[PDB]
């Protein structure tokens, strides 16, 4: 058309472009300070000294790289005009380590895991509140490998528990004693040869339904009454992974050409065989072991819970009655609430005359109940928010809380009453249950929230219920889905819904365990991320509207880059008039009447937002490096993205990789008629794993609007990729060939340009999310069917290209790549 | 990679509805064809010869027997393998279910960019 | 800078430079057609027929995808001014011999005339040309049941009873017999349990190492005779077979062809610095009643462990037995290569083996004192022993003691030439009971004579499947040399008395593949020059009897005429120049099509460079080099040079690279190039390629790196990046060990060379299969990564289903198009 | 003059031949020319080069088989003392040399090739042969197959069916046993053969020709090609139709690498 109206990216060498990336992040650490987490608020008591509270969170302190332990002290009385920032008070004496820390509030308990074990201190309990640091101490240990997963007992301070060589043990700080509860794994050989696990969660379980541990202990102390012994139970998860496939992915060290077996479960395959089990112990006064226990349910769990796959989540309710769990059916469209009273568990061993003589003993009136059904069409997400009431006046009728999107279509909070009325079972004399045995049925079921947005419960997000101003805290899309906002409401009335943080933020906020401050990690497009507490300030009469006015401030908006300019946030509509959100970075220097090349980044994949009013220049620095050189960047959330619906994340439903690519295709046709600097010659599709999915798609089934496309780790066969994520979108792969092969883009090779420099294949060699497998099948497709390609491996990376080299290599080559073919 | 002289045919049966075709893509070896033919004596045709392939195939031979329009068409790719005088022809069946004049057809190679016979058939003469 | 005298290559779209490439690849199926092999002729013996011999082979008559065995009719007499090309009948009647594929090799016992073959997962034979007569009509192959389950690999007729066959089967010698259809294991070391990760012990079977870089695929050898034991009438049939045991060597995981199942398949590779797998000799006996079944059966071993009676000896290269069956050879081996000595092993030296460490007293003292082994010849060198299987030993039927043997040797001149050596055999007496240390030479013979049969500046053909065929009615050796040039491979006969005048065979101006009958009246040749595609010929060496060193060979009949170059085909010259330190290296050379005078055309230097390998030599290089001619026709000056390193001259021309491997040939390379521009006039050097494949691109990035300003791109096609990975018999026989050579290690291992590659883009391709078990693809992994840590660009390109050579066409022909593609635009 | 024929059996197309005395003896019903010295009882049968060659040698690019395959057994001794025997392929002295002319034996042993002693302008001559299979012709050039350049004899058919003629053309060199079995194979939609040869000029190996009708009607399968295959296989037929009985019918065989033509011919429908 017009040469003169189209920008020309200035060709720079190699050694240029790094001197820019490098340029870019020459204050790399500034920006990425790890900006603090795991908020943990502890009461002075004393009304005496200064401070309120002690606020515990990781930070570095800049002496080192590693994450620490560190406090702040919040003073009871602040004074006006002060913009009062807190050093950070570090905890430990400077040796080289922990994430991730575990803490108990009654003793003050902080146990950690720093890089080859475990380590705990003390701080705010019978003794004083510390001022200098102290060493914490180390655990011993005569146990042979690596000690995973730790947790503080609840009901006593003293015992705690952890994961070691996947076996539950559990242990005690004054005497030094461990002890292993779990006896399925021995560590004869490889995991093909010892596939039973207990206590940790597995592979699938553990990176797509977000939960990492699989053992829970009971908060409360039982008593047996033999003479003076003290129960303590943990509920567990056995696995069994017999019947699944082993993968081989290479290991880190590429010199020793060695791999590592995975049990990654195919769609179509078999999962692991799950099953809940009590481990339990007793303790006398002294602190020492008297026994412990395996114990198991009256029935395999298998044959009590028809069609149960997956354990979502798993715990127990306060007091310590029943032990709960969400379980899931292999569509993942059957989420069930279920009670599991500890006296369902029967004792284990191979007699089968003591197994009977313990049926017998179990009570009529003992059963599991099945409080809630969540049954949806599309899929169940995962939502971790169950807090339970006590029911310590009349002992039935158990009240909780339940964030439920299947009934409306949005993720809101109800309140539920199940009843639990006994239907007395034999539980020696086996039986099959059938479709509604076990499900109580609901006294009432008031909604608390309802609207056109959703209360966040993923990505560990978490309701706060205050029990004596009767509030619970909430965290959602209320104002806008762009931007999460703290609300509160109270529970026994759908009374108004409070926002307790300033708009015009995106807010992740976290309450105190006395509710009257909450820390907030916000930001917005334009400025950086800071952390400030708050304050609930206002008369007891009325909690609900209980103004939250600013305390202190942790840290302050970091240093924007120099050469950074905020993206805008945009909308539009579709043709089907669905509101879809987009982003752009404007090309540095623009003059007007130029049509700069555009390169549309994407993930387009569910469970990811990426178009918000949140900072971004902490990880998506990169598309401000292709702005300060001259490109559109446009960013489209299209239908099937989060946070917006379970209607609207349900588009991609058996047909995901057809209608995100429509929405960005149109995303581009918008920001080309409402802007003037789209080239739409010139245009760049990239993104990576579901982004590189949907970048191969573009070129695919629309290969006249993107000219060209940087797939960064795609997932090229949807056959190869494994259950918990495929098969909740993609159902079944025998009842779903039609999609499946529609969706898999590597038997779409005839369809990619025969013209070369259009598509560059970017591949983390280990990568144990979207394997290699993919980018291989990829490749081999193409050789077949005689297209060109570029490519290239990041052979010590993952998943995503965590060391500072590899992505400089990589943003290179991205500049490098649209610089000269786009 | 022996490049061998390939067998194109298009029989046709006009049935008396339904006209059925015949099409035989198959290797020679001076034995098959009288014995295929009794076989199909049942359904009694004639053979309306057309354009025999000029050009020469190869090997694990999958082509495309592609009509210009549209046709009853399963099984579409075609292939071109060798068996003895006790199997059935790797060959199409269609049925082309009407009594258009005209049906025109090509066979065209996978990883290459050419074709290789293109193929004109006319129902004016129906047996 | 001057774009008047520089030709541009006409850049094409991709479809076409696809189009190119197959009009390349149109008569590449024809141009090579599997040309026939592993000749063996039988005489008719019949003096009425019209049939002198029956020649039979290995063969594709281009009528099938499969590769069978097949036959030609040699007459008794053909006619000058004529041309007798043969027919190619059948033995196998038509069917499928897979599930290249076919028959890939096949054994042969002359009296019974038995045809044992291995075809598709199952074991077939055949007979023809015993008292049985000459069949003309193909029948079926008997197939040969078992009720073994797994594959019967390597397997082997006895010679000294034809009924009787041995395989391999689950890495445990079996021995099964024809017509009774009885089998049973020998070896029982190798339960098979679990993976090879826990089961290491191994029968018979040639390791990783040795397969790969001493070229054996076999390890277990029959005795050619049966001894009588003589308790009624029980005939014995002793096999040697070497036991293996790879416990303490790395094992590796290499991907599997199966890419679906994402499952690997480990490895026992010993790499370098690392453990070889620990070797024995040993003997499997058995015995058999006049009816053909087998009654007893006995493992042997050594009346010493093998590693203590032959200390510092890593490697068995080859093995066997002499005619009489009287001893059994074996060619041993040092860790660094250069120590090689061949021993005899005689049958009584081995014991039974038992736990009973009293059993083995008792049977230590029933072995007599004057038994032992014979170290009859030892090559000891300062370079490295290139391992030569030319042994032939003759009988001894006066005398027994005094071995006479002929042996190739490498190390003494320099260069491979035969000798006659007789060494005597005179026992020192052993009391084998009593364990002890041998001595350094001890076991050492003293030679009587070692007459040398050939001499000069030229090799005797002996690696890579050549060999010598040793008339004994007639006294002479025929041997395959390069005498006349190193270009050319011809068939030599000498006498091993009187080492006389050495009488060519072969035609000059072409080079030859030869075999000789077992009865050495004619011999097969497949052969070709540059020009002339390959031909396999039938000459018969015919003339007065009194006088056999001089019987002219005269040309009988031909198998197959010349399955000519594509018409885009024009030979490439050969060249000759000298070096800086006058040392005489060949190259070839492709000139681009259509040349006009004046243009500087762009240069692609192919090389692999590394030893064992001649790239340039008078043999027809469109059959495997058609990508060099297509290049050309495109336009580019295709150069090929063998610089010092390269086989076929000698042992000092190969040394060269010792502990420097890397350096010197890419200097050769380089000087090739300069000559090259000087001599002619279509090089430009501002646009010179440099591409090659495993050693060629490990060059092609030493050329990249120790000389930037010549090379403006370089195709790497999978390289060898790190020589610390790589395995021992090729590495450490080179560069001697890592931790004595660690600055030659680092100097000549590219991959920690990287700060030293262009910052520049576009000028590095790294080609590399997937699922290379030689060249594993941590080698461009970790080249890749040290690139990422260097921050220094590269291409890179995979073959997913691709092991070392780029078999199955589709993926050779992306690969084509893509060298294509990146020297049009990048170069 | 004329001789007579016995057939013995049709399928494999044997003939045997009483020849009287001495004499030339010329037989152009395939082309054999039998320079005889007494009497010879002769038999001639049918070979094809597809089952005999080595299969190398059809696809080989320096191997053009001309003539077709007989399998002649007669008399030895003088008795049969030259075979001249038909070829094809043109005798001019650019690009053809009569060395490249070879004669095959097909025996038991295999393909027995010698040189000839002279070309004549439709046959080569065989002298003294010592017996079966042994009709043959190859060639060996050393320049490529593309241009051996000999132009083939079309024959063409006009036949009445639904009152609309087909026409039948067929472009094959000179080898009146695949000439008959070309009849016979087209025999289904029987021919009727009116006398004409478009032997104008020389046209090559590999050559794609184009049809042309000077008046139009319905033109149908226009880029043919020359081939050369056994006596089995189908031809490059052309089959136009002319749908009324019309007189005159003007085709043109023309090139399309070089703008010159090779071939017109005038036919008309006096006998149809």
């Amino acid at each position: 058309d017009d040469p003169a109206a189209r920008f020309q990216v200035q060709k720079h060498s190699w050694d240029g472009l790094r001197s820019i990336i490098h340029g870019s992040r020459k204050y790399s650490g500034l920006i990425v300070n790890k900006a603090p987490h795991d908020f943990q608020f502890v009461q002075k008591t004393d009304e005496s000294g200064p401070h309120s509270h002690r606020l515990y969170y990781l930070g570095m302190p800049y002496g080192s790289r590693e994450n620490s332990l560190l406090y702040s002290e919040i003073p009871k009385k602040v004074r006006k005009e002060a913009l009062l920032l807190l050093s950070w008070k570090q905890m430990l004496d400077h040796f080289q380590a922990i994430t991730s820390y575990d803490f108990h509030s009654e003793s003050g308990l902080f146990l950690f895991q720093a890089s080859n074990s475990l380590f705990h201190c003390r701080d705010g309990g019978k003794n004083g509140f510390m001022v200098s640091p102290m060493k914490p101490l180390e655990i011993k240990t005569q146990c042979s490998g690596p000690r995973m997963d730790p947790k503080i007992c609840p009901a006593d301070p003293a015992f705690f528990s952890f994961i070691n060589n996947s076996d539950l043990w559990v242990a005690n700080i004054e005497t030094g004693e461990e002890r292993r509860l779990t006896f399925c794994h021995q560590g004869l050989s490889n995991v093909l040869d010892d596939p039973k696990s207990a206590g940790v969660a597995t592979f699938v379980i553990q990176e797509e339904f977000d939960r990492f541990t699989g053992y829970w202990w009971c908060p409360t102390a039982s008593w047996e009454g033999s003479e003076g012994l003290k129960t303590l139970r943990i509920l567990y998860e056995e696995v069994d992974e017999s019947e699944v496939e082993v993968i081989h992915v290479p290991s880190p060290a590429l010199e020793e050409r060695k791999t590592d077996s995975y049990r990654y479960p195919r769609t179509g395959s078999k999962n692991p065989k799950i099953a809940l089990k009590l481990a339990e112990f007793q303790t006398d006064s002294q602190g020492k072991i008297v026994s412990t226990q395996e114990k198991e349910l009256v029935q395999p769990f298998s044959s009590l819970f028809p069609k149960v796959e997956y354990i979502a989540r798993a715990g127990w309710t306060r007091d310590g009655k029943y032990a709960w769990a969400m379980f899931l059916d292999r569509p993942q469209q059957w989420l069930q609430l279920v009670l599991l009273p500890p006296a369902l568990f029967i004792p284990s061993t191979e007699n089968e005359e003591q197994r009977l003589a313990s049926a017998r003993a179990v009570p009529r009136n003992v059963q599991p109940y099945v409080v809630y059904e969540e049954v949806t069409n599309v899929w169940i997400n995962v939502h971790d928010i169950f807090y339970p009431f006590p029911q310590s006046e009349g002992e039935d009728e158990l009240c909780f809380l339940r964030a439920n999107e299947c009934k409306t279509g949005f993720c809101h909070l109800y309140k539920v009453t199940a009843v639990l009325k006994s239907q007395g079972y034999d539980w020696s004399e086996p039986f099959s249950p059938g479709e509604d045995e076990f499900k109580c049925p609901i006294k009432e079921e008031i909604a608390l929230t309802s609207g056109e947005w959703e209360v966040l419960a993923r990505h560990g997000s978490k309701i706060w219920v205050n029990e004596e101003t009767k509030l619970v805290y909430f965290q959602g899309t209320k104002d806008t889905p762009l931007e999460h906002h703290l609300y509160v409401v109270s529970y026994e009335a759908a009374g108004e819904i409070v926002r307790l943080t300033t708009p015009g933020f995106s807010h992740s906020c976290s309450m105190s365990q006395n509710f009257d401050m909450f820390v907030s990690h916000y930001s917005s497009v334009s400025t950086p991320p800071c952390v400030h507490v708050y304050k609930l300030s206002g008369p007891d009469d009325d909690p609900l509207h209980k103004q939250p006015r600013f305390w202190a401030s942790m840290m302050e908006a970091a240093s924007c880059p120099p050469d950074y300019v905020p993206p805008e946030i945009f909308h539009f509509h579709t043709r089907s008039d669905v509101r879809l959100y987009g982003m752009i970075y404007k090309p540095h220097a623009l003059q007007p009447g130029k049509k700069h090349p555009t390169v549309l980044f994407v993930y387009g994949g569910p469970q990811v937002q990426l178009v918000n009013n949140s900072f971004k220049g902490i990880k998506y620095l990169r598309l401000n490096t292709l702005a300060s050189l001259g490109y559109a960047v446009v960013v489209i959330d299209g239908r099937g993205s989060c946070q917006r619906g379970l209607r609207f994340e349900g588009a991609l439903k058996n047909q995901m990789g057809q209608v995100e690519i429509e929405d960005q295709v149109e995303g581009l046709q918008f920001v080309a008629e409402k802007y003037g600097f789209i080239d739409l010659s010139r245009v760049a599709i990239h993104g990576w794993s579901y982004g590189g999915f949907l970048s191969l798609m573009g070129l695919i089934h629309k290969p006249q609007v993107f000219k060209v496309a940087i797939a960064g780790a795609p997932v090229t066969v949807w056959m190869a990729y494994d259950t918990g994520y495929t098969e909740r979108y993609m159902d079944v792969p025998e009842n779903n060939q039609h999609g499946y092969e529609a969706g898999s883009v590597a038997l779409h090779v005839e369809k990619l340009p025969n013209e070369p420099n259009r598509l560059l294949i970017l591949h983390g060699f280990l990568d144990e999310n979207v394997h290699f497998f993919h980018t291989n099948f990829l490749v081999s497709q193409l050789i077949r069917a005689g297209k060109p390609y570029q490519l290239q491996i990041y052979p010590n990376e993952r998943h995503s290209i965590r060391c500072p080299e590899s992505g400089e290599h990589y943003e290179v080559t991205l500049l490098h790549f649209l610089q000269e073919y786009l | 990679l022996i490049y061998y002289h390939p067998h194109p045919e298009d029989i046709k049966f006009h049935l008396y509805l339904v006209p059925s075709d015949a099409l035989l893509t198959k290797a020679i070896d001076d034995e098959e064809d009288r014995f295929h033919g009794v076989r199909l004596q049942t359904s009694p045709p004639m053979e309306p010869l057309n354009f025999g392939s000029s050009y020469i195939v190869s090997n694990s031979a999958n082509l495309k027997v592609m009509p210009k329009e549209l046709k009853l068409s399963y099984r579409s790719p075609g292939e071109i393998q060798h068996f003895s005088k006790f199997y059935a022809g790797q060959m199409k069946e269609p049925i082309q279910l009407e009594i258009t004049e005209k049906r025109h057809g090509t066979l065209v190679w996978d990883t290459e960019v050419k074709p290789v016979d293109l193929q004109l058939v006319a129902a004016s003469a129906p047996p």
